[PDB]
């Protein structure tokens, strides 16, 4: 038959927000635990704490989503991303998409006020 | 109104700093056919810096706006508004204009004039 | 969207009286309007400098001695 | 010959390569860039290059101006630009040109000029 | 292979039975310009330099001051 | 005000009736009382009665004229002018 | 080259995509067609 | 009353006496047509619109057949299909094989209806070939290719009935019938370009536009014309960075589906003489400069100059949008100045009709109000130049109902009969006390149309006094169902300028400025600028003010921004940006925001939403788009603004003169247009091409 | 194989800038610009083919 792969979870839409909260915290634990494996697979310059910080920021972004269906989709996609990272299916190039700040300073001029944005036609 | 923005995978700038227009195509002044005027188009307003510029090698028109050629079709103004809200898009509705009806009679070309003719109709 | 992180403004005047208008957002298809010659561009420092310049679409003229050695710059 | 650049330096170009075509000195359309402007705006990519090898097609406007007017008896000349030697349909769509007005009248497709007589 | 003149190029690929020197006059092209054959100049100072045949679509104002 | 006064009011709204009366009857009195101010009256359907005043160097202040009488309209106006 | 890796960036096109669907016909092209329903699957008319 | 008929089985109810094609359109049935058009007299010459009617034995022309109760019509019979094929066969037999070279290709009703209703192949292989036709020269705007003409007579009906230009017609007979002027005459009318839209085929085409684009490659944007104050709704067709052409779209309450020739052909002024980089005067020459350099130079000139109060003068030109005017006024007020002026003569002083109520400077009868007119008095106004499509509207009303029109002012070449009452204010006094005053008293829908050019006179109050007294008397002219008092603005920005109160204070008109900011202001003279003054010009074209300037700032044109414009009606309309601005030019309100930050007085909105907010703060009607609402204050306004303050004004003895010398060049864009210059020479009155006798 | 633009036997260009090639091109490889030639002819001022976009169909 056609069997599932490493760290594959069948898609199940949780009927309750608490039963989803359990699964979500388990996924967060999985990510935090895989951080050192990630740093080894993807030959990263930065530290393991930086990876774990990034993971926290990712999970933080959806801290206030209310609709159960949306949380279900966010969870299923987050698990897909975990499976992609832990199996080394990603290359370094796509993994480093998650760490834009880790790259060096892009230049002297990142405008913040109106006048600087207006001088670069970005007002 | 479900915030499907956060599940689509589109860039955040699309639901933050872009405006769309929802309208019906006007009856073209060059033709008598009205076949393209019933759909509700949704398309993006242009961005000044990124819209179009001349390439210095061969003269092609470059662009930085990935939405510049995209146009959605909807069967009703309400469907379009619903979709735009579901994507978190700021929109403007341009209400369509229609030809005011009047009665036209061929015989009116020959009505007897009791005083001085205001103009010579020629046919 | 990309940006011209190297440029302070969009219209620039060179000391020689040339008017340069930057076109585009700042990516590969954009042009700053500047033209630069980098002597020794195929070397250790020059390759980084050429990468940074060409990234925002300033025209880079590279004088070279041996052909095969400069190919990566393209 | 000498074209002044935006830098303020001089570009030298042989006279013959400043001609828009070998058979014509000047542009034949308002939007057409002249050779001088092309060199002024693209000189970087012309350095260490041989101009004599670049494509230099003949301007068709002078060539068609060299063709004699065809004189026709009636009010209407017919043109199709056909190739009487080959098979198939090798000309342009067949059109009819009114020659009642004074002077010659050009085929919209091929530029051949007709005149009443 | 780019040094082979057109016509002969077709003949060498068994495109036509009869060779260019044997082709009757009626089946030759009339030219009002001089014919010149040039091979591939790639990797050579004679390589084709492309360019925009249009001047820019928007023309700027030539600045002129006036006295008040 | 010192320089500008703007009256926003509805044309058909009931909440704007005291404002409409105030304009219609005492607009000339107000204009003569403040000869250098620039007074504008602007009407639109959905808007709530309001008055803006512009004093100097662009500083502006506003008060809403959802009121009962013309007397009280002029009271709110005079208060804002102070 | 600075990073020695394949990088992802916001899209920029040397020639913008040209969408020619603006030239679609102003006249309805085909019409209604015909119905091929069998007579045993049409509601009867009274009398 | 409405009667009822059936079309293709459907039930449709339509007003009695309406044509069958109208009922077909109402019932959602498509009927092919060439000669019929909703805005022209019925012709019935193309024969494409045939249908079957059970009473009729042979197929009837739908466009000319009156509907009757109980009528049964079939548009889908085999006879009708056959007739459509027969007519298309006859139409195509002499039509030239021109589609590859014809500008109509791809937006052609002949092509499309051949595809939809005709044979797939022709039968005409005659060895004597086709008929050919001479080409005809009717001026620099409309190129002719008369082989393509299918003799629908739309151009003739439009030129005769709608524009009042009878030089066009059909000569000869039978196969040799030709559309033209029978001898070399220009099609001389400000409405002429509309025939290009009306011609179903490529017989009449846009000459400046020829061969430059095909319809499938054009981005289409619905926007607003700013060549006059009517606010015609338009479609701008652009490709990439440049605007290719301007076409009307339908707004039955504004321009209905027409535009004038300036609105159509001055677009080529947008690709030449453009302002692309900041300029700084150094000696007698401009030098290109950065935005930072130019803004800093403005700031340093402000610090040095040190204007107190009303020494900072702001001037707004004919083309500017409302957001830009609002930002300029807010910055000017934050500088301590009340010297916000308009660009017109005597615009240093306030207008004599006042600014307090909108109904004192607007077309209070809507544009559509002209349809109801029974008597019109024109006072110092030539509508044919000031508002061409409104002039066409007046002509249509005049042609279809009895209506009396009189004017005080310069003799005008009119497309309708006018009664000249004299060129002076004394003539106006006599008229309003005489027979035409009685005409106005007796009428059901009178309106008095006052030109924006009278406002620009010193004696303006006198006129506004006279009219005002008359209006305050005659109930037919001003009552709760009808306001017949009308001011006709000529410039697209004036109504909005008055809306935000872009008007000088009384003490400001005394002062001599040390710093002048011109916002699209190209009507300014040498006299209007002090020599010691530091002049900033902000615009999109280099015409006049830029020549006067010390610092020049490139701003966006109307096709490059989504601006608000208020037309003569008080209608607030919103445009859409087709392209972005060229080079280093900028959206104008952002220019003002940046320069105010350089000046200390940094404005409180840096976003488009915040600017629209601020606009709603100034006037709630600026954000209520495409809406016209009447004033409840109609009686108060006339007394308070026209009759009240204007008693002291003494009338001059100078006659009223024409407001606009040349229709074809009025603003910076039109004066930058090669087409407008060519047309100005071509259509001059002293040229025999423009003279019927 | 490789593209070419042809002439009439007189030497006049055959292309009259109808832009049908540009419309049909499945790869959008053709870019065309036109206007009226100083002799009145309908002719191209720009005809470009991106041979690296072309599919040689
Ligand atoms: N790396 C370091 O630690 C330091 C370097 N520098 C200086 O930085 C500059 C470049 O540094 P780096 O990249 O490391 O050096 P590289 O050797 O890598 O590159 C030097 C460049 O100079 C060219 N060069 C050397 N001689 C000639 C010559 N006769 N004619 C033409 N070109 C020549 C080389 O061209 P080609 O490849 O054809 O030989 C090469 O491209 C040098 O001037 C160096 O002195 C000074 C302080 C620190
Ligand atoms: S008018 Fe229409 S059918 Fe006739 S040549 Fe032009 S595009 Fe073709
Ligand atoms: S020129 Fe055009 S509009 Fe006029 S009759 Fe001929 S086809 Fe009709
Ligand atoms: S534009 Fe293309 S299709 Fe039209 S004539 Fe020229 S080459 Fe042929
Ligand atoms: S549209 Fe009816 S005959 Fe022409
Ligand atoms: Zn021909």
């Amino acid at each position: 038959a056609i069997i599932a792969t490493a760290f594959a979870e069948t898609v199940k839409f949780s009927g309750s927000k608490q039963e989803l909260q359990k699964r979500t915290l388990a996924l967060y634990r999985q990510f935090l635990r895989g951080a050192p494996t990630f740093a080894d697979l993807y030959e990263v310059q930065f530290s393991i704490p930086t990876i774990r910080t990034k993971i926290r920021q990712e999970f933080e972004r959806h801290r206030f989503v209310d609709d159960l269906s949306i949380q279900n989709v966010l969870y299923a996609k987050g698990h897909m991303e975990y499976q992609e990272c832990i199996n080394f299916w990603k290359q370094q190039a796509q993994f480093l998409k998650y760490f834009p700040e880790e790259d060096d300073i892009q230049g002297r001029h990142q405008p913040s006020n109106f006048v600087d944005k207006f001088l670069k036609n970005r007002a | 109104v479900p915030a499907h923005e956060i599940v689509s995978g589109a860039p955040a700038e699309l639901s933050r700093n872009r405006v769309v227009r929802i309208y019906q195509q006007a009856k073209p002044a060059t033709q008598s056919g009205e076949y393209g005027t019933f759909a509700w188009r949704l398309d993006w307003d242009i961005v000044d810096v990124a819209n179009r510029w001349e390439n210095d090698l061969i003269g092609w028109q470059s662009s930085g706006d990935y939405m510049q050629a995209t146009q959605m079709k909807f069967t009703s103004k309400e469907s379009a508004i619903k979709f735009a809200n579901k994507q978190g898009w700021d929109f403007y509705i341009q209400e369509p204009h229609h030809r005011k009806f009047r009665v036209k009679q061929y015989a009116n070309n020959f009505v007897h004039s009791y005083g001085k003719l205001k103009h010579i109709r020629t046919k | 969207m990309n940006s011209f992180e190297n440029l302070a403004q969009d219209v620039n005047i060179t000391r020689s009286g040339k008017t340069l208008i930057a076109k585009g957002t700042g990516g590969r298809s954009s042009r700053t309007g500047y033209t630069a010659t980098v002597f020794g561009a195929n070397g250790f420092l020059g390759s980084y400098l050429t990468a940074k310049l060409a990234k925002h679409g300033t025209t880079v003229v590279v004088p070279y001695r041996e052909e095969m050695a400069k190919r990566h710059l393209k | 010959k000498s074209i002044i650049s935006y830098n303020g330096n001089t570009i030298e170009i042989p006279e013959e390569y400043t001609k828009q075509a070998p058979n014509r000195d000047s542009t034949w359309a308002p939007a057409q860039a002249s050779k001088t402007e092309i060199y002024k705006n693209n000189m970087v990519r012309f350095e260490q290059k041989d101009l004599s090898k670049q494509p230099m097609p003949y301007a068709g406007i002078e060539l068609i101006a060299q063709q004699p007017v065809r004189f026709v008896h009636g009010n209407t000349a017919v043109c199709d630009g056909a190739n009487h030697n080959g098979p198939g349909a090798q000309g342009h769509p067949k059109i009819f040109i009114n020659v009642d007005a004074p002077g010659s009248h050009a085929c919209q497709y091929c530029g051949t000029r007709y005149e009443k007589e | 292979m780019s040094q082979v003149e057109p016509g002969w190029h077709f003949w060498l690929g068994y495109g036509v039975d009869t060779a260019p020197c044997n082709t009757p006059k009626e089946k030759l092209p009339i030219r009002a310009y001089p014919y010149k054959f040039q091979p591939n100049y790639t990797g050579t100072p004679g390589a084709f330099v492309t360019y925009n045949t249009l001047k820019p679509k928007i023309s700027a104002w030539e600045p002129v001051t006036k006295q008040r | 005000a010192l320089r500008e006064i703007r009256f926003h009011l509805c044309q058909n709204g009931s909440s704007s009736a005291p404002l409409r009366q105030f304009v219609k009857n005492q607009i000339g009195a107000f204009q003569k009382a403040n000869p250098s101010t620039k007074v504008l009256v602007r009407e639109a359907n959905g808007v709530k009665p309001i008055v803006f005043a512009r004093f100097d160097h662009g500083h502006e202040s506003k008060i809403g004229l959802d009121v009962s009488s013309e007397k009280e309209v002029a009271e709110r106006v005079k208060s804002l002018i102070e | 080259e600075e990073k020695r890796r394949v990088v992802y960036e916001p899209l920029e096109l040397t020639q913008a995509f040209r969408n020619f669907s603006a030239g679609s016909t102003a006249w309805e092209p085909v019409g209604p067609g015909r119905d091929d329903r069998p007579d045993s699957f049409k509601l009867p008319t009274p009398k | 009353a409405e009667i009822e008929l059936t079309i293709d089985g459907h039930k449709v109810s339509i007003e009695a006496g309406s044509a069958l094609i109208q009922a077909c359109e109402k019932a959602g049935v498509t009927v092919p047509r060439y000669c019929y058009h909703d805005k022209l007299a019925i012709a019935g010459n193309c024969r494409m619109c045939l249908v079957d009617v059970e009473r009729a034995p042979k197929p009837v022309a739908s466009c000319a057949y009156p509907v009757a109760p109980g009528m049964v019509v079939r548009t889908d019979t085999e006879r009708v299909k056959q007739a459509r094929e027969n007519v298309m066969e006859m139409m195509l037999q002499n039509h030239p094989l021109d589609c590859p070279v014809c500008d109509q290709g791809g937006e052609c009703d002949l092509q499309d209806q051949s595809m939809r209703y005709g044979r797939d192949r022709g039968r005409f292989t005659e060895i004597t070939g086709k008929r050919s036709t001479e080409d005809k020269n009717i001026g620099p705007l409309v190129k002719t290719s008369m082989n393509r003409c299918i003799h629908c007579t739309r151009c003739v009906r439009f030129a005769n009935d709608i524009a009042g230009a009878p030089e066009l017609g059909s000569s000869g007979r039978g196969n040799d019938m030709q559309i033209g002027t029978y001898l070399e005459k220009n099609l001389n009318t400000e409405l002429s370009g509309n025939v290009i839209d009306l011609c179903p085929v490529g017989a009449l085409t846009n000459k400046p536009y020829a061969f430059r684009a095909r319809p499938w490659e054009l981005k289409k944007t619905e926007s607003i014309d700013v060549m006059d104050a009517v606010g015609s709704n338009i479609r701008i067709d652009s490709k990439g960075v440049e605007v290719m052409r301007v076409i009307p779209r339908v707004h039955e309450d504004v321009n209905e589906e027409w535009i004038n020739d300036k609105s159509r052909f001055a677009c080529d002024g947008l690709k030449t003489q453009r302002l692309t980089t900041p300029l700084i005067r150094v000696g007698d020459k401009f030098v290109n400069a950065t935005w930072d350099d130019a803004l800093s130079t403005i700031a340093k000139a402000y610090q040095q100059k040190a204007p107190k109060g009303d020494e900072f003068k702001a001037v707004a030109g004919a083309l500017v949008e409302v957001e830009s005017m609002v930002a300029l006024k807010d910055m000017t007020n934050a500088l301590g100045s009340e010297n916000t002026t308009t660009d017109t003569p005597n615009g240093n002083s306030a207008p004599a009709h006042g600014i307090t109520f909108r109904s004192n400077y607007l077309f209070n009868s809507s544009i559509a109000g002209i349809e109801d007119a029974d008597a019109i008095l024109l006072v110092g106004t030539n509508p044919r130049r000031e508002a061409a499509v409104m002039n066409a509207r007046i002509r249509k009303a005049w042609l279809r109902q009895e209506l009396e029109i009189a004017s005080v002012g310069p003799t005008l070449d009119a497309t309708f009969d006018v009664a000249e009452l004299g060129n002076t204010h004394a003539d106006l006094e006599k008229a309003l006390s005489g027979e035409f005053g009685e005409v106005l008293k007796n009428a059901k829908n009178p309106l008095i149309i006052v030109g924006s050019g009278i406002t620009d006179r010193e004696d303006a109050g006198a006129f506004f006094n006279t009219i005002g007294k008359f209006v305050e008397s005659t109930p037919s002219v001003l009552n709760e169902n009808w306001n017949g008092y009308n001011v006709l603005q000529r410039s697209a920005s004036r109504a909005g300028a008055y809306d935000i109160g872009f008007t000088p204070s009384d003490e400001a008109s005394k002062t001599t400025p040390k710093m002048v900011w011109l916002l699209g202001a190209d009507e300014v003279a040498a006299s209007d600028i002090p020599a010691d003054a530091f002049v900033v010009y902000q615009g999109h074209n280099g015409d006049v003010g830029a020549q006067f300037a010390d610092v020049v700032l490139p701003g966006a044109a109307y096709t490059e921004k989504a601006g608000t414009y208020v037309n003569t009606e008080g209608r607030s309309q919103i445009s859409r940006a087709a392209t972005g601005p060229p080079g280093g030019a900028r959206e104008d309100w952002k220019i003002l925001r940046a320069v105010s930050e350089y000046l200390g007085v940094a404005l409180p909105y840096e976003d488009a939403y915040e600017v629209r907010d601020r606009l709603a703060e100034i006037s709630p009607s600026l954000v209520r788009y495409d809406l016209v609402e009447p004033t409840v204050f109609g009686d108060v306004a006339v007394q308070h603004s026209l009759v009240g303050p204007n008693g002291s004004v003494t009338p001059s003895s100078a006659p009223l003169t024409e407001t606009i010398e040349n229709f074809y060049m009025t603003d910076s864009i039109s004066r930058s247009s090669p087409t407008m210059a060519k047309s100005s020479i071509a259509f001059n009155k002293d040229n025999k091409k423009n003279q019927a006798f | 194989g490789e593209h070419a633009l042809r002439r009439y036997p007189s030497g006049e260009e055959r292309c009259i800038a109808c832009k049908l090639c540009e419309a049909i091109c499945p790869a959008l490889a053709i870019t065309i610009d036109a206007e009226e030639r100083i002799d009145g002819s309908r002719r191209t001022t720009k005809y470009d083919i991106d041979m690296t976009k072309c599919i040689y169909c």
